[PDB]
């Protein structure tokens, strides 16, 4: 029983080991926009005669 | 200046063997912890670094 427990104690520290380390690259990356009409800024003026 | 002699009774007598039973096996009992506990460090640490 005394092995037991100090053979458990020592399997616990050997399976204290890191493997991996996962995380999500998002940083510097922004949602799009979509225009749907060009904004043209044109109007007509013409004379009453058409002049 | 006023020291006195020492009776040592059958009560006293049966008293020191049943302390020399409790020693020995609270020697034993060391013993075998110090053993386990040598045991368990030398398997499960190592040495420190700065």
């Amino acid at each position: 029983e005394d092995m037991a427990k100090i053979y458990g104690a020592v399997a616990a520290v050997s399976k204290n080991v890191n493997s991996s380390v996962t995380y999500e690259v998002k940083r510097g990356t922004h949602e799009l926009i979509k225009v749907p009409t060009i904004p043209h800024n044109l109007v007509l003026i013409q004379s009453d005669n058409g002049k | 200046f006023a020291l006195a002699q020492i009776n040592a009774d059958d009560e006293f007598i049966g008293a020191i063997d049943k302390e020399s039973a409790e020693y020995l096996d609270e020697y034993a009992t060391l013993a075998r912890d110090i053993s386990n506990s040598l045991t368990l460090v030398k398997a499960a640490f190592g040495p420190l670094e700065r």
